[PDB]
């Protein structure tokens, strides 16, 4: 989530005074090239480097990846609601997240670099195979990066992290 | 000291079930995933699966998912491996390993439990009926003689040498030729004849014609489990039971082979169901008296197969569940006769079972060299190639007769107690394990393991020796 | 006085035996000292065996032939009291270690049996000069006899104990004896003791199951003759050792011989008479099926779905009498003779089909079947017969395969006069002739409850009216032989037992 290890150089700049979603690219600044769903959405030649996806009220979504002088970085699944991507399902105040890769192994989940869904002592947090359910969703507290990985693998080895921002 | 203890193994007959126990000590059992690795004789480590003691979630290899059951007892800190319908291919050492999620390696390995799936089904039941010739070719019109020897004396309490030598013409149901020790079945010409006593028996074709072509498989009816012999395929130097149609399933599934009966009273003759494995001899599997539904299943499938009857329709179904790769065969449906077994046989429905095999899917680990001889002090380099990019590789050392011990984790991190002379290097699908100075204590098998995706893939292993 | 008939077992089961009613099988330490009298033999097969109290051997059994005193391969074996071995010969042979015995003669110890008296290796008898032969002949035999010739009730010597029955001339009939005493071993017992059952000869034995049957006609068990076959419960197909068998197979036919009450179910199917392979049983011979003829009740179901063709009836089960359906084949059928080639159903005795419904179907040559009134034979109201698909009823009538008019309209299980449910006339035993021998007839019987009762063979036939009104010689009207008081008799009583076993002359 916070670390860019694993080619996950795409991060959300959560320092916007307005409800605009700003994305940052962790690459050696020479020229920043941005992609959206594999298709390039812009090319920043020095100067500015953050990519504006517009107001967060527009529910921006897609797989955005950046590229400097090296190869393109790993994708960052954006899911705003105010390769197979992670599946987000919202029912009332309940949000369900699905691991894109479910080889049938014990899939572990992490939210803001903190494991979640392991202990059963949380009634509002349940894990069912590759399905992560979040009841009574808090917009300010549970939003952020999410990543799923089978037990044994590294979270940084995931193909992409899911940044969830939903107002329920 | 963290300790994993494997228990519950032993020698069992093919098809029997075994329950193993893996007690965990020295750590909180629920905090680390418990994994089982099977080490067959002469083969590399085969990751079977893992079970999460805290959540109860289980993962398994597709090959044994339909025959193995992994369970955990948090109150006992013991992991259990319940194996159903054990076959000879499952014979080997099974070891318990504690999975370190942060270290991305099974850090603690149990001493292992040896399993051998060989008991001759109680001994006499597996009356190995070795046929003296094998695929012996004969020109036409010659006094052929095919002899078969019986592992035990082929003499039942009733004294009738329930021995027979059935012919199987190419692409046809096997037919019975010698109904007793030397007689001939109706319609079986006098051209073929036989003789024998005790454990020695022989089948002779004084005149051999184009009809005589085929493979002659000898049944042995004295032993409670009927057992066809290996088979010599002779070469060149009404009532009809209709079988069902051919079907191909995927591993672990179920096939229901049907046999419609006409021409005889259905509820008056036992319907034994023999199965002829490709590249193997016939083996009886079980019977069902069409009236009373009673089943007598054999050992080799005693916990996988179910035979049903529909007397209303004069038909019988035999559902073999949890289909495995090596169960693929044509389950010919016979009717075991009065003084002769397997008299008139049906067409038989071929059923082939195999999955993708993960040739390009399951990441494959290729280690080079497989065996290396070096002097003490020479720099030893072992390569491990992955069929797909792996984020990290795990290196394990397994002493002969000892459990594998992790040597390198994270593809570069040496575990506690590992001398600095060992090093792992590489990324993705190319990894190297280097011993800068080989030592006399370093003689062992080194295996590289990929853990990016289940099931865990281990290399073929590099046997390092000191010249 | 304890009684007896591995060395430790014998030394524990014979140590206290004062008198053994079996034999003295001392073969191969000093466990016996007070064996007073033996009603049998003595199998002495070994060097110090006291045998002091051994007095009399009755020789009821013999090792080979009249072999009572068999010895082999015992100097300190002082059988001094053994003075007269009765009804046997002394095989006092093979005495290698025996001492002081050759000095004593071996002939005074036996009576009138010196012919088979072989013995080989005034005078002292046993070990030590303190013992002597003590000649008493050269009815006591052991020296108010100490050991009686035949029986000693308490102290008297008797040839025979007081009979349990003594003829009563006052009742003019051979009645019981109030002072009757069963001869337990060699003593007369008022009550058959030692849990011994009264036997035919009166000598109570603890085992009388051979050609007889156990009964309790009083407070003491009595051994009665086995009426036909005696009751011998054997589990059937489905219950017992054959619980997993699928039919009455050849390997399983033999164990059912003389088996009276098959407690499981006889279910002879095509496999049995066909012979079975995967069950490892050779074909059952049609002749061996006659073994089951002793069956008298099948507490189960009979689903006889194939019987040998050369037998035109199900003659092998011709004695089934109760087919009570504790278990039911297919739950509804109890007797289910189905799809055979039997001519007449032949089951002439089946008179209680308790539970199931009866389906006699498909037997394309079983014609006398449909006429039977299956209502009485069925024992439970949920029984409804299913007699279907047999040979043509009109074909049956035209072909003349109809019940012989010597039979009641209840229907008949066979053309013969034997197989008819009820008789239009009276019945003589299994069959039913047109008329009983009331006036004309050899046996000269009397009809009773529509059944012929053969008169007393000791009663002569009468040519003017009926011969004998009821069973028993007293009820006979004509008696050419002598008549004893108010009853006819074979002969007048002369050698009878009276108040003191007096030979009552009775009349001339």
């Amino acid at each position: 989530m916070q670390s860019i290890k694993g080619n996950h150089l795409v991060k959300v700049y959560d320092y916007q005074e307005d409800g605009s979603v700003l994305l940052t690219c962790d690459a050696e600044a020479k020229n920043i090239t941005w992609f959206k769903d594999g298709k390039m959405i812009g090319f920043l030649t020095e100067d500015k480097k953050k990519w504006n996806l517009g107001s967060n009220a527009k529910d921006p979504r897609g797989m955005y990846q950046c590229k400097g002088s090296q190869n393109k970085s790993k994708p960052l699944q954006v899911y705003y609601r105010m390769q197979t991507p992670y599946k987000v399902s919202i029912s009332g105040t309940t949000v369900i997240l699905t691991c894109p890769q479910y080889p049938g192994s014990e899939i572990l989940w992490q939210h803001n670099d903190k494991n979640i869904g392991g202990d059963e002592d949380d009634k509002n947090i349940g894990s069912d195979e590759d399905h992560l359910s979040l009841k009574e969703f808090s917009e300010l507290e549970q939003s952020g990066y999410y990543v799923c990985y089978p037990r044994g693998s590294k979270p940084e080895d995931a193909n992409f992290y899911l940044y969830l921002r939903a107002r329920v | 000291q963290v300790q994993l203890v494997q228990s519950g193994g032993g020698v069992v007959q093919p098809g029997r079930s075994l329950r193993l126990s893996c007690k965990a000590s020295g750590y909180t059992f629920t905090r680390y995933t418990m994994h089982w690795v099977r080490q067959a004789p002469g083969k590399g480590l085969e990751w079977i699966g893992y079970i999460n003691p805290s959540r109860g979630y289980t993962n398994y290899n597709q090959k044994v998912k339909d025959r193995f059951t992994i369970s955990r007892d948090n109150s006992k800190n013991t992991a259990f491996l319940q194996m159903d319908s054990l076959r000879p291919e499952d014979t080997g050492v099974y070891f318990c390993a504690r999975y370190y999620d942060d270290h991305y390696s099974l850090d603690y390995w149990g001493q292992g439990t040896p399993v051998t799936v060989s008991s001759a089904g109680g001994g006499g039941s597996d009356i190995v009926m070795t046929q003296s010739p094998l695929s012996l070719p004969v020109t036409p019109g010659e006094p052929a003689s095919i002899s078969c020897r019986s592992s035990q004396n082929i003499v039942h309490n009733n004294g009738i040498t329930y021995l027979e030598w059935y012919l199987q013409k190419p692409g046809q149901s096997p037919q019975l030729l010698i109904y007793k020790v030397s007689d001939r079945f109706s319609g079986v010409p006098d051209r073929f004849s036989g003789s024998g006593s005790g454990t020695d028996f022989t089948l002779k074709i004084s005149r051999v014609e184009a009809e005589d072509v085929g493979v002659y498989y000898c049944f042995q009816g004295s032993h409670i489990p009927p057992t066809f012999g290996q088979g010599t395929k002779v070469e060149i130097k009404q009532v009809q039971l209709v079988q069902s149609g051919a079907e191909v399933k995927k591993p672990g599934a179920s096939v229901k082979v049907s046999c419609k009966a006409s021409g005889y009273t259905f509820t008056s003759y036992w319907m034994h169901w023999v199965r002829q494995a490709p590249g193997q001899g016939l083996e009886w599997m079980g019977n069902i008296w069409p009236g009373s539904g009673g089943t007598n299943y054999a050992e080799k499938f005693k916990n996988r197969v179910t035979m049903t009857r529909d007397t209303s329709i004069s038909t019988a179904y035999m559902e073999l569940s949890r289909l495995r790769s090596d169960d693929t065969a044509v389950y010919y449906c016979a009717r075991s006769g009065g003084p002769y077994f397997f008299d008139y046989w049906g067409q038989g429905t071929l059923v082939t079972v195999s999955s993708a095999g993960g040739g390009g899917s399951d990441i494959q680990m290729t280690q080079s060299p497989s065996s290396l001889s070096a002097s003490v002090g020479d720099r030893v380099t072992i390569t491990c190639s992955a069929s797909s990019s792996v984020s990290y590789m795990n290196w394990y050392q397994q002493t002969p007769g000892k459990a594998p011990k992790r040597w390198i984790y994270d593809t570069s991190k040496l575990a506690s107690g590992v001398p600095s002379r060992f090093s792992g290097s590489g990324s993705g699908t190319d990894y190297t394990f280097t011993i800068s100075s080989l030592q006399p204590e370093d003689i062992a098998t080194y295996y590289c393991q990929q853990w990016s995706s289940n099931p865990f893939t281990f290399g073929q292993g590099t046997k390092l020796q000191i010249t | 006085k304890k009684v007896c008939q591995h060395f430790l077992s014998l030394q524990r089961m014979f140590n206290n035996c004062e008198v053994v009613l079996g034999n003295l099988e001392i073969t191969y330490l000093s466990f016996l000292k007070t064996i007073q009298e033996v009603a049998g033999y003595v199998l002495i097969a070994l060097e110090r065996i006291p045998l002091e109290n051994l007095q009399i051997i009755r020789g009821n059994m013999y090792y080979e032939n009249s072999y009572a005193l068999a010895v082999l391969s015992l100097k300190e074996l002082p059988m001094r009291n053994l003075q007269e071995i009765l009804h046997g010969a002394v095989r006092f042979s093979n005495n290698p270690a025996l001492c002081n015995v050759e000095s004593i003669q071996w002939r005074d110890i036996v009576s009138s049996d010196f012919l088979s008296n072989m013995s080989m290796d005034g005078s002292c008898w046993g070990a030590g000069e303190e013992n002597c032969q003590k000649l008493t002949k050269i009815q006591c035999a052991a020296g108010d006899c100490l050991v009686c010739r035949k029986f000693r009730d308490e102290a008297t010597c008797k040839d025979t104990c007081p009979p349990l029955m003594l003829y009563n001339p006052t009742t003019y009939q051979m009645d019981v004896n109030p002072e009757g005493k069963y001869s337990f071993g060699a003593t007369c017992v008022k009550k058959c003791p030692r849990n011994y059952v009264v036997t035919d000869h009166g000598s109570c034995v603890r085992a009388c199951g051979a050609d007889s049957y156990e009964m309790e006609e009083d407070g003491v068990r009595k051994c009665k003759k086995c009426e036909g076959p005696c009751r011998k419960v054997c589990n059937g197909i489905g219950i017992g050792e054959f619980k997993d068998s699928l039919s009455i197979n050849a390997t399983n036919i033999k164990h059912f011989k003389n088996c009276t009450s098959i407690s499981g179910d006889l279910h002879i199917l095509p496999v049995a008479f066909r012979g079975d392979s995967f069950t490892h049983t050779p074909p059952l011979d049609p002749q061996e099926l006659d073994i089951l003829k002793t069956v008298k009740e099948i507490t189960g179901f009979l689903l006889i779905q194939a019987w040998p063709e050369n037998r035109t009836d199900l003659h092998a089960f011709e004695n089934l009498e109760i087919i009570r359906g504790r278990t039911k084949q297919h739950g509804q059928f109890s007797l289910a003779v189905v799809s055979l080639n039997i001519t007449s159903l032949g089951l002439r005795s089946l008179k209680e089909i308790s539970d199931g419904d009866v389906i006699i179907s498909g037997n394309k040559n079983l014609c006398y079947a449909n006429t039977i009134n299956w209502k009485k034979l069925f024992g439970t109201s949920g029984q409804k017969t299913k007699i279907i698909s047999n040979r043509g009823e009109n074909s049956c009538k035209a072909t003349g395969q109809v019940c012989h008019a010597l039979c009641s309209p209840e229907g008949c299980w066979g053309p013969e006069p034997r197989d008819c449910v009820s008789c239009r006339n009276v019945s003589r035993g299994r069959e039913c002739v047109d008329k009983c021998n009331l006036l004309e007839g050899e046996p000269r019987e009397f009809v009773e409850n529509s059944e012929c009762i053969q008169c007393h063979p000791e009663c002569l036939p009468q040519a003017m009216n009926i011969t004998c009104t009821g069973r028993g010689p007293d009820n006979c009207i004509q008696c050419a032989h002598y008549i004893d008081g108010p009853h006819c008799v074979k002969t007048c009583p002369a050698g009878v037992m009276g108040e003191n076993n007096t030979l009552v002359w009775k009349y001339a």
